[PDB]
């Protein structure tokens, strides 16, 4: 596993250090089930911008990797069924049966 | 050893750092390897500025989604070429040169890269041969200049596309030469309209696609062009063929390059624009040229942002044209087609010593007669035209039913409304706008002159309106 | 001295090393380039590379010239392209440099001028008598694009065909024209209007077309400034067109932001105006102990939207001798030259015009603008005074008399003629729609019939009172004569 | 200037509505008891309502327009400011 | 104990000092230029204390040819001017340095350019009128003897016209000196004005400061200060009457914030320099008549595009006594000079100085202006016809009151070719009320355009057939 | 608009230098490479396809903003619902001048053709006629 | 205004981040500060007051620029000068169409309430028919 670390966090946004077999576009998972999308790489840190509770976000937080890149789950399942932009429902009618995942950045035809 | 390694991701631009005299050359092709399942794939990166400490910025040509940091980047010695020769042409490509309706073809062809230099300036000759197009407005007011460059204005959904497709109709098919057809930014089910279109009307057998579409990274929608026109360049001087090179759309082209811009930390100018843009838009018009025995008629579609012509990016485009057609949104408005704006169009051979003196007197009276019952629109909005004089009164109805006879039933509008287009020579558009200027035509309704094309369609139509 | 290009991107350059390396001096890149060093600090130096900087790269080693920017310059120079450095682009061969000249050189002081007297006939009646131009004024050509401002300067610089005939260098205009970020295309086209019209003659080219670095677009008015300049201190006359300013300043603005300098209004440098004032105070009339040399200045800004209020046109305005506003409602009116008569004015005045020419324009401009002012104010009146009438109709005369086609230069005296018809009355008569053609046809007539009052205006500069009795009844015995399009007699 | 020359614009137009809406007001105690008359020649209190009407109608639309132009500088003004600021950050 | 410098970028420099040799705020420090073609010694002003012993300075010369690393002397004080009678007759440049005849003035007394105002204790405020002889200056913007005052207006609408023609009705009978300070003008414009004066022998009385605008941003900046203190001795210690002309005044700001931002300052609203009212305050608050001691100062102020809003012009507005705006659309009326007659304004055009009848007047006249400009825009689309009897016969007595407020100014008679002409005070208040009454109603307007007093009406009504 | 409302506010919180309007330059890629995505695939993939029926939010019916312009460029033509129709009681309140589908002719059945052809410019010119 | 323009010049040579018109974050927070100290104390602290009188001076007559904005946010009434009715004749010019005074008749004795309750009415509507002066009969 790669663990990184976060330094610093605001207004939606944190840094983290470590992960350096962290993709472009990949999915981070802060404490509390939060999740960050990694926009910024660099040689000192990456920067995330988070989706969904930013307020749990604090400086020294364990960060891991999903190995997804900025993926969510496809299948007929989602018929009837409301989610959030993550896919997971919000309408509290349990979990949903994804066939499979699907990256949002694919090119078009 | 000799290859470099990603430092930096951020979006497309991504940095490499080199071992110590292996930095490549700037505007260098390097290659990288994403192996993520989903997003697996080999970026080409151009080499765009030196950062010093042995690192270089890169603009990645395809989405940077799942590269890693510290992964081999190798450098291929030269910048991004593309296929050239006459089998590009009946072809579709991408802004790397990959053909797309015929994926391998064209790998053993010759390769030019898509950065060079403008003809010297001894090698350049001014043109000031007429293009008769066909079209009432642009043969009147705003003559096509045959060899010169031609620029399409307008915001968006006033028919530049629409328009392009007319000249494609008017000018490609009936043309002994090579065209070339670059889609920048631009819709791709467009250019898949565009490719059926010129497979079924014959024209694509000498006509060669190059399509960086709207869903690209902003570097192969600025390189895209410049692919194009190398390929235009290849035919222009190898070959000495004549060329029509149409563009669509330049100021995505301007666009790609501001977000690079962007992207790459340099200091926003007026408006958000990048510094370099005019020095930019030098380099890939000034590309375009027709050198000295050897022409190329290039059309390039233009897009206005929020309507505003003051926007920088059409503003230094407005420099690099022999021809502009301004589509306002006002005549849109009115149906009028195409919805140029015959005050705003220009021509720099509309002048008695090129076009003769019948038609620049005929063209400058329209204009005046326009000009003055736009200077007429503010009291018109608020009372009519009924408190004006009676020259004015005479004046105003004159130039309403010019701005009428100014539209025309184009060929890429039947698809719109089913009714053919008309072709009106230049000798029938003379006589006919010197007899609205004169008056000749003043009994008939306004509908007669509407979408309609020489004088006896006009004819026609006022007999279907009750009229002489 | 051997420096290290420490970066390089987007034509600028970071060397490390040089520290005897004086601010603007020329440095040497390998491959024959050349660049020029605006960032001196510690840590490294910031470099202007001017041409094909795809070839530098990191770790390249750097020379220093030890000199400032300078260029060529000489007799050698008319009639060719050069770029702003001065190497012939025209592909005729090299040109034989008399000297050198820093590009960087104070203007005329203070005292070493004298008052702008001698006329730069631009062969255009509204500019003439209405703007007049003298030599060493600066005269801003402004307005919207296609309005005709490069017309107004070529048309200026055909007009010196005959002085550079007479072969008096006290008469004789030397012209350069400066290109910057034109198509190439407009610039070979401009050169062929020159061609065809014998101007090149005595005209040189600086062109830095849009597909040069913005080096030489920032530099180009700098190098034909330099060239003018060493004409002007031998005792020359010159007239320097930049084309355009605005050009000049987006190019600055782009190098400026590229070295990372922070920005102001619109995203220029605070600078801007300090680029634009000490380029265009060099042209000056010197003073006879300079050998009374002078350089005329015709600096174009394009506006958008006629938007005059930008922050380029409104330096270039507030720096200029006057300015000739150029619209394109007046153009597609008819009014060719497109000049605002309201707005346009010289700051010279009458002293750039001759006697003749001031004693018949004497209130022209302000009579125009009244005209103007009255005409709205009239627009819907349903009775005008006989006053009201009176001066509308003059003026309408008066704006058909100004107008004039491209490339049809007049003699100053056939203006001082047309301008004496207009202002004395004598159109009075004629309707509107056919002034044109009657002040065309009468002077004809005077160049076939009675040419000795062209011959006393242009020896002696006045209208004589014996010549002005004569000019009166050749006028009547023209109109006797003279046939009208609506028919009617324009006798009294 | 655009954003002064809307202002003028607005002013110009609101004149405008008022001496129309007092001319038409006028007119309709007339009819109750010059070329201002809508098409009588080719009806005043029409001819004076219909212009009241485009009056308001373009006294919206340059409010619009000033209102747009004044966002457009504020935020310009905020964009040169802070460009500013970075650079020198 | 020399410094050396650190940085060049443009006309600012950054100079490293030894420990304890640190230069104070605004000291003259000299560097050479010893390249061939541009060898020269750069004076540069301390601006900012950097800290680790480095001091931010302005070039007031060019730095092209500057060099990193080269002696930079410390003089121990800012920049010094030339003053005394010796000044008088003379054109200096913002060093002080003479023009018309090199090294002269090199032994005359030297004051620093940078100086406090005067307490507010010896601040007393002036009342007097200054009778200048044009009709609209004198009735709607009479001017105060002693006090500020102000030509406000866009680019090319009259200042610099009108800056000379009351150096040619104000200067020219003066019984005291006269000091003009070029700010950023012209070279040209001050050689013409050079000339003029050395013509009409006020150049005996009269010390010219030039710093023109295509030298450095810090002679913009120091010009004005070293004109106002050449004012300031006459003023303080010769105590004689100073007629002190300043054109243009907001080339000193525009100066200052072309600079701000390579001093390290954050911009302020519409670019300026954060420091912007700071600095007008301090340069304009120099510029006064004390107690017993009276400056009469006339500016000509520069109004970026034409826009009265601007921060430079705003906060300029607070510091004088009698402000003329001239408006661009006046300008392109033809009317000359081209005054805002409702846009002026007059600390003493009060009942209490200028007497009950002047007031009355000129207060008929704005008032009559102000109508006719609200009905301006309707006349405009609807005519003229459609006003009242009362708004038509308005409209006539305001399109004569604003043809009769231009007139024909002597220093104009190079631009029209007709002779300037002069108005008594007197004279003018009654033309403007019989005008207001409307007792010239049947002359054509046309009449009352470019001409002086009411013999010179009379005169060009009968040349166009009036009466 | 909402999403591109968030853009601005995650790329200013990033500091990236804006433009019109204060959103980044890249907004227009956003929404293009979001609506591209929106194809009627080819027999060779499967013939299946997704409609994109986007919706934005003009202010004052200020249809020549930035953000409507964009989308206008990138869409195949747009249905302008003016608040004007909309208060007056004709709802939907289509507007029928600047309402327009580019590639929606093809996609029609024969007797909706045949029918509204004539219809739709028929109204477009019956406004102008009862804007007398 | 001029108080709040040199605070502005304090913050922006101090480095603090600056908002719309270059002013800081907490220009409002200064004004309101400064005339939230004008008050009418209770009996119990003896009674007295403090009346603020600030002025703003406009450019062009635009009210809606940020520091008048803020003034007219904070301050209970405000009274707006028009050049235009200066020069009509009307001094002090004071636009008693848009100028309002939240506290309203409390701040009157009786008499002037009184005889000012039907200004308001007349005045407004003097404003109504000003455009009918031509047309008396
Ligand atoms: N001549 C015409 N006759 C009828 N309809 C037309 C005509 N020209 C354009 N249109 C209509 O206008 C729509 C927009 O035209 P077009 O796509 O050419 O514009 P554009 O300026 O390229 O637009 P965009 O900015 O969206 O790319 C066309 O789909 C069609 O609906
Ligand atoms: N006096 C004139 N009479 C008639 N046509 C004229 C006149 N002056 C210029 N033109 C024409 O107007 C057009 C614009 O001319 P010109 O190139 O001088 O304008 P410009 O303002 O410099 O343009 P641009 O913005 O392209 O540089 C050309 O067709 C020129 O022939
Ligand atoms: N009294 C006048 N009569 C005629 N023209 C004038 C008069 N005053 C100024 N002008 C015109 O105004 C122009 C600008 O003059 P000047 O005052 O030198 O510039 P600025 O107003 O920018 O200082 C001149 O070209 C001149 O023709
Ligand atoms: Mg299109
Ligand atoms: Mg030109
Ligand atoms: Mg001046």
């Amino acid at each position: 596993e790669e663990i990184g670390t976060v330094i610093d966090a605001g207004d939606g946004i944190a840094h983290v250090e470590g992960l350096p077999s962290v993709m472009t576009q990949e999915l981070l998972e802060f404490p509390g089930g939060v999740l960050g999308v990694a926009l910024n790489l660099d040689e000192h840190s990456v920067g995330a911008v988070i989706l969904g509770e930013f307020e749990k976000i604090e400086e020294g937080q364990q960060v891991k990797r999903t190995g997804e890149v900025l993926s969510v789950p496809v299948g007929d399942a989602f018929l009837g069924r409301v989610v959030n932009p993550l896919g997971q429902p919000i309408d509290g009618q349990g979990d949903i049966a994804a066939e499979t995942r699907r990256a949002l950045e694919l090119q078009a035809p | 050893k000799t290859a470099g390694r990603v430092v930096r991701i951020t979006g497309p631009v991504v940095d490499v750092e080199f071992p110590r005299g292996s930095v490549p050359e700037l505007f260098n092709a390097l290659h990288a390897e994403i192996t993520f399942g989903a997003l697996a794939k080999t970026l080409t990166l151009e080499v765009a500025q030196h950062l010093g400490d042995s690192l270089v910025r890169c603009i990645s040509m395809q989405p940077t989604d799942g590269l890693v940091r510290g992964v081999e980047v190798t450098d291929t010695g030269a910048s991004i070429s593309v296929p050239v020769g006459d089998g590009v042409k009946g072809h579709v490509f991408n802004a790397l040169g990959d053909c797309l309706d015929d994926p391998g073809y064209g790998k053993d062809f010759e390769h030019w890269s898509i950065h060079r230099k403008p003809p010297a300036f001894s090698d350049l000759e001014p043109r000031t041969e007429m293009l008769e197009t066909g079209l009432k407005v642009v043969d009147l007011l705003t003559p096509y200049v045959r060899g010169g460059k031609i620029a399409l204005f307008g915001g968006a959904g006033v028919g530049k596309t629409v328009l392009i497709q007319e000249m494609i109709n008017r000018i490609a098919r009936n043309f002994g030469g090579t065209s070339v057809f670059a889609g920048v930014g631009e819709r791709t089910r467009e250019g898949n309209d565009l490719w059926v279109e010129l497979a079924d009307a014959n024209v694509l057998k000498d006509t060669a696609l190059v399509f960086g579409q709207m869903d690209e990274p902003p570097g192969t929608r600025m390189r895209v062009a410049l692919s194009a026109l190398t390929m235009a360049e290849f035919f222009r001087d190898e070959q000495g063929q004549d060329v029509l090179l149409f563009i669509d759309n330049i100021f995505r082209f301007t666009q790609a390059g501001s977000e690079v811009s962007t992207l790459l930390g340099r200091m926003p100018s007026a408006v958000g624009y990048q510094p370099t843009l005019a020095d930019e838009m030098g380099e890939l018009q000034e590309r375009i040229t027709s050198t000295r025995g050897r022409s190329i008629t290039s059309m390039q579609a233009v897009y206005v942002p929020a309507d505003d012509y003051t926007d920088p990016a059409p503003a230094t485009t407005f420099a690099h044209l022999d021809a502009t057609t301004e589509l306002s949104r006002a005549v849109f408005s009115k149906g009028i087609f195409p919805a140029v704006d015959p005050l705003a169009s220009s021509s720099t051979i509309l002048d008695p010593a090129i076009v003769g003196d019948e038609h620049y007197r005929v063209a400058q009276e329209v204009i005046r007669i326009l000009q003055r019952y736009k200077d007429l629109q503010d009291i018109i909005a608020i009372l009519g035209i009924d408190e004006l004089s009676e020259e004015d009164k005479q004046l105003v109805n004159r130039a309403r039913r010019i701005e009428r006879f100014l539209s025309q039933n184009m060929m890429a509008a039947e698809q719109f409304t089913g009714q053919p287009g008309s072709t009106v020579p230049l000798k029938e558009t003379i006589e006919a706008f010197d007899k609205l200027t004169k008056g000749e035509f003043d009994h008939l309704p306004e509908q007669a002159f509407f979408l309609i094309g020489g004088l006896d369609d006009l004819a026609k139509k006022a007999e279907s309106l009750g009229a002489k | 001295e051997i420096g290290t290009v420490i970066d390089a991107g987007d034509g600028i350059a970071h060397v490390e090393g040089l520290p005897s390396v004086m601010t603007q001096e020329l440095l040497e890149f390998p491959g024959g380039v050349l660049g020029v060093a605006l960032n001196l600090d510690e840590h490294s130096v910031g470099a202007v590379i001017l041409g094909e900087f795809e070839k530098i790269e990191e770790g390249q080693q750097v020379k220093r010239t030890g000199e400032v920017l300078s260029v060529p310059v000489g007799d050698a120079f008319l009639g060719r392209v050069v770029n702003p450095l001065g190497q012939p682009i025209d592909g005729q061969g090299d040109i034989a440099a008399e000297t050198r000249r820093a590009l960087e050189l104070q203007a005329p002081s203070v005292v070493q001028r004298q008052s702008v007297s001698e006329p730069l006939q631009t062969g255009i009646k509204a500019i003439d008598a209405m703007t007049p131009i003298g030599r060493g004024q600066r005269q801003l050509i402004i307005g919207d694009r296609k309005t005709g401002k490069t017309a107004v300067c070529v048309d200026t610089i055909l007009n010196q065909r005959e002085a550079w005939l007479t072969g008096d260098p006290k008469q004789q205009v030397r012209c350069v024209y400066v290109a910057i970020g034109q198509k190439g295309t407009t610039i070979a086209s401009v050169k062929r209007a020159l061609e065809e019209g014998g101007a090149m003659e005595y005209t040189t080219i600086v062109a830095a077309p849009a597909s040069d670095a913005a080096g030489f677009k920032w530099l180009a008015p700098y190098t034909g400034s330099a060239i003018g300049q060493h004409w002007m201190y031998n005792g020359k006359h010159v007239l320097i067109v930049f084309d355009d300013l605005s050009k000049q300043a987006d190019a600055y603005r782009a190098i400026s932001l590229l070295l990372r300098r922070p920005p102001g209004r619109e995203a220029f440098p605070g600078d801007v105006f300090y680029l634009h004032s000490r380029l265009l105070e060099r042209c000056a009339k010197l003073s006879d102990e300079l050998g009374g040399g002078s350089m005329t200045g015709l600096p174009i800004i394009e506006t958008k939207a006629n938007d005059i209020s930008a922050f380029i046109p409104t330096n270039v305005i507030s720096i200029t001798d006057g300015q000739c506003f150029l619209e394109s409602d007046l153009f597609n009116q008819g009014v060719r030259p497109a000049i605002n008569v309201g707005v346009s004015v010289s700051r010279v005045g009458g002293a750039a015009q001759i006697k003749a020419m001031k004693e018949v324009a004497g209130s022209l401009r302000l009579d125009l603008s009244q005209y103007r002012e009255l005409e709205a104010f009239a627009a819907f009146a349903s009775d005008l005074d006989a006053a009201s009438k009176a001066q509308l109709d003059r003026g309408a005369r008066l704006v058909e008399l100004l107008k004039q086609p491209q490339y049809s230069p007049l003699a100053v005296e056939e203006q001082v003629v047309a301008i004496f018809l207009g202002t004395q009355g004598h159109l009075d008569s004629v309707p509107v729609e056919d002034v044109q053609r009657f002040e065309s046809e009468l002077l004809e007539h005077v160049k076939a019939s009675h040419s000795d009052i062209f011959d006393g205006i242009r020896e002696t500069k006045k209208l004589s009172e014996e010549a002005e009795e004569k000019l009166v009844s050749v006028i009547n015995e023209f109109k006797k004569g003279f046939q009208a399009s609506d028919g009617s007699s324009v006798v009294v | 200037a655009t954003l002064r020359e809307l202002r003028g614009r607005i002013r110009s137009a609101g004149s405008i509505k008022k001496i129309t809406k007092a001319q038409e007001l006028i007119a309709t105690s007339r009819i109750a008891k010059r070329g201002l008359c809508g098409a009588y020649n080719a009806s005043r209190r029409r001819a004076m309502k219909s212009a009241t009407d485009n009056a308001d109608d373009l006294i919206k639309a340059l409010t619009l327009a000033a209102n747009r132009e004044r966002q457009a500088q504020i935020t310009q003004e905020i964009s040169e400011i802070v460009g500013g600021a970075n650079a020198l950050a």
